[PDB]
């Protein structure tokens, strides 16, 4: 997911811009659901996943807020300690306390139901996986018991007024989530929210503790250690699942890293390239980012570097020529299938043979396979989510980078051998790769674009529509599932606030019992594809001109 | 009036509502979504409460109870227990809006019910705001803040010590999984402010 939130020092014609796209991934019906809600202290306009009570992505005229997931560490893992004398027991604090159990029937159609056994600790819930006679390991979320906390949470700040007001209902959302702020008055804000643990002295987070109960976290930090700013010196706040904070540590995944690379980077260049934007380019930095190839200007140097001394028919130098001509940006073949140019496929086939020869070669089996995708991984109907700088090529890029990375390179991924004879090697194997499928004239290479499919199956793998309702788009895009834009104080319209999002496929996931699809079923499928939008209006006078249908309800609790 | 709650849709058919308290506000909302989503919001209520084997059948069964042991329903209804008359408005009016369409769709099914419904052969049930507060705990707190593989974190660190020895072992773990990365581009400039914590990164709770 990211995020742009271009203050008053740096917006043009406007005061604040705030630009939302929140990566989901794609479905049919749509994964958000367009709502506005007037009365009762709320006078809201946005759109929400799975029409929670609290809108993620929304104005109310005089703030805006939105969202991405901040993927800061707020699970830690328990290894309870039990016995076969006293199954259902653990021991914690020197005495043998007793699990909390349930039962549970999975009801089948068609099949025979079954029965099994819920278990718990004071640590959280039992993992099924990794069970021995001894252990048994518990997940314990910092936000246990806080979900009702952060779903009210979300749907009071939508009240608030000002950055104090808001930031009172910040504190209360307990889940991992950076939260952003902006306002009429061109103010601009940013929350890395959520309950963290206060974990005690000596307490790796990236590793297990014992149950038993010296290791039992000492309770939650305090608001005031969550990362967060206000009107910041840049005049911009932008993030792509990237750090919040300089030495704020990560989440624990082993595939996630906040490192040198960051495809944040790509952002931070487009909102300094400019002195101020307007609400126009600020959109448009949606467009840019989505067709941005993300390795490009990481590993370019390094290739660079490694065949500048070559001669000119050395065709790894040609490649490398290829990819420094490129600006990165993909665009699609008049046949909807290819691109216009080479340079991912160059740069996946390379990055695949580095991390092979590299990062995999030092890592025992089978962690070795952790390590060894590029990031352009996908199948036919093209990525669930969005694209990111694999963790082999984050870990590549410190090696590469020499005496310039802060990491220490404990081990020598090169193992001995000269970087560049390295990068050429890999070059030697994308060309011979590459020249065997597409022949040895460059120019007209047409490789396969990845395509995008809205999917019928919800994110679990659910089904949440019929197959038939799956929705196809030629060109992949980078880009948020939905994208929503609030500009403050527009110089160029009559309201003190503007606002756009688009929802696709469509408001509507409705299918009349004869298959007659409703009138709202499709129409922003169109729109999505092309980079459009459509107006959110938030006035009575608005709402009331653009108004289709009209229903009164009345009812007594 | 009171009882009073409005529906006002745009040019892309996304509902307003109005309504003066808190229930009728969320009653107004519930309604629509009933209307927009039910066969979407049907199918996540069960995705996030473990029944889609219900009517799906065998191949999700393990997804049900993965889904079940990974949360504790109690739990869940005691903080809705525990909430102010205020916020279980919220909840209630949400879940009785959406009970309003069900009860006229489950009438008139004949020209109500969505498609799906008759296709994957089953009718839809009512809410309470237990189901309201799962959608957001199963596909929010679950999909996207609770990660961690500090399990397969200790199995690599351990194969890691095995082939390159103890301190060099620690060493490339840190290498490869680093705590912090101070290079790391970052949201909140240095200018403005750090994280004054620090970590202990040699797993010395062993
Ligand atoms: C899609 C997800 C993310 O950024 O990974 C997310 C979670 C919560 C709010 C916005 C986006
Ligand atoms: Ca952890």
């Amino acid at each position: 997911s990211n995020m742009w939130v271009i203050g008053k020092s740096k917006a043009q014609d406007a005061k604040a811009i705030m630009v939302n796209g929140p990566q989901f991934g794609w479905y049919a019906p749509a994964y958000t659901y367009g709502i506005g809600l007037h009365g009762a202290g709320y006078d809201v306009t946005g759109n929400t996943p799975f029409a929670y009570p609290g809108l993620v992505f929304g104005h109310n005229g005089v703030i805006s807020w939105g969202s991405t997931a901040g993927f800061g560490d707020d699970v830690d893992i328990f290894a309870e300690r039990l016995s076969a004398e006293k199954p259902g027991y653990y021991l914690h604090n020197g005495k043998w306390v007793k699990m909390l159990s349930r039962e549970e029937t999975i009801t089948v159609k068609n099949g025979q139901a079954e029965t099994f056994t819920v278990w718990r600790t004071v640590h959280g819930n039992i993992l099924q996986t990794d069970q021995t006679t001894q252990t048994a390991y518990a997940k314990s979320r910092a936000w246990d018991g806080k979900e009702l906390a952060s779903l009210l949470a979300w749907t009071h700040q939508m009240k608030a007024k000002n950055w104090q007001e808001w930031t009172q209902q910040a504190a209360k959302q307990a889940l991992t989530i950076n939260w952003y702020y902006a306002d009429v008055n061109g103010n601009i804000g940013y929350v890395h929210t959520g309950a963290y643990p206060d974990r005690q002295s000596g307490h790796d987070p990236r590793l297990p503790v014992p149950g038993t109960g010296k290791w039992d976290w000492k309770g939650l930090l305090p608001f005031e250690m969550n990362p967060k700013v206000y009107n910041p010196q840049s005049g911009y706040i932008a993030n792509w699942n990237n750090s919040p904070q300089k030495d704020y540590p990560a989440s624990d995944l082993f595939a996630f890293l906040w490192g040198g690379a960051d495809r944040v980077t790509e952002i931070d260049r487009l909102l300094e390239q400019k002195p101020r934007l307007t609400a126009d380019q600020a959109w448009d930095v949606i467009r840019q980012t989505s067709r941005q190839d993300l390795n490009l200007r990481l590993f370019l140097p390094t290739l660079q570097a490694a065949t500048s001394g070559l001669t000119q028919s050395d065709p790894r130098r040609q490649l490398v020529e290829t990819l420094t001509r490129w600006d990165g940006i993909n665009l699609l073949n008049d046949d909807g299938k290819t691109w216009q140019q080479p340079g991912s496929a160059i740069l996946n086939v390379w990055l695949t043979s580095m991390l092979k020869r590299t990062v995999v070669a030092a890592v025992p089996m089978p962690f070795d396979k952790w390590y060894s995708a590029s990031g352009y991984e996908t199948t036919q109907d093209g990525p669930t989510g969005s694209l990111n700088i694999s963790v082999g090529a984050k870990i590549l890029y410190e090696a590469v980078q020499g005496d310039k990375s802060p990491i220490p390179q404990a081990v020598d991924l090169f193992a001995g051998k000269p970087q560049q004879e390295v990068v050429l090697a890999a070059l030697e194997d994308t060309w011979e790769t590459l020249s065997k499928r597409y022949g040895n004239n460059v120019s007209n290479w047409k490789t396969p674009a990845m395509a995008l499919t809205f999917r019928a199956n919800n994110f679990f793998g659910v089904p949440q529509a019929a197959a038939e309702e799956t929705r196809h788009q030629a060109e992949y895009q980078n880009r948020g599932t939905e994208n929503d834009m609030i500009v403050f104080s527009p110089t160029t319209s009559d309201r003190p606030v503007l606002a756009w999002d688009v929802v696709a496929p469509g408001q509507s996931g409705f299918i009349a019992p004869d298959g007659t699809v409703d009138k709202h079923y499709e129409d922003q499928l169109k729109m999505y594809e092309n980079f459009g939008r459509k107006s959110l209006w938030l006035t009575k006078q608005d709402v009331e001109a653009h108004k289709e249908s009209q229903e009164v309800l009345h009812v007594q609790r | 009036s009171s009882s009073e709650i409005k529906i006002v849709r745009d040019e892309y058919g996304m509902p307003h509502i109005y309504a003066n308290d808190t229930w009728h506000l969320f009653y107004g909302y519930g309604y629509v979504v009933a209307q927009d989503r039910l066969f979407q919001m049907e199918m996540a209520r069960r995705s996030t409460q473990g029944t889609v084997a219900e009517v799906l059948g065998k191949d999700f069964v393990k997804f049900d109870k993965d889904i079940r042991r990974n949360y504790w329903p109690d739990a869940i209804r005691a903080q809705i227990a525990a909430l102010s008359p205020e916020d279980m408005s919220i909840l209630q009016g949400y879940a009785d809006g959406m009970n309003a369409w069900i009860d006229k769709v489950n009438t008139n099914p004949e020209t109500l019910l969505p498609k799906q419904f008759n296709t994957f052969g089953f009718t839809p049930k009512r809410w309470e705001p237990f189901d309201v507060a799962m959608i957001f705990v199963g596909t929010m707190a679950n999909r996207y803040s609770d990660s961690t593989s500090e399990i397969d974190n200790l199995a690599l660190l351990t194969a890691l010590k095995d082939k390159y020895g103890v301190s060099q072992g620690m060493a490339v773990f840190n290498q490869l999984k680093w705590l912090v990365n101070p290079s790391a581009p970052t949201t909140i400039a240095v200018q403005e402010s750090n994280y004054p914590l620090k970590f202990n990164q040699q797993n010395s709770q062993t």
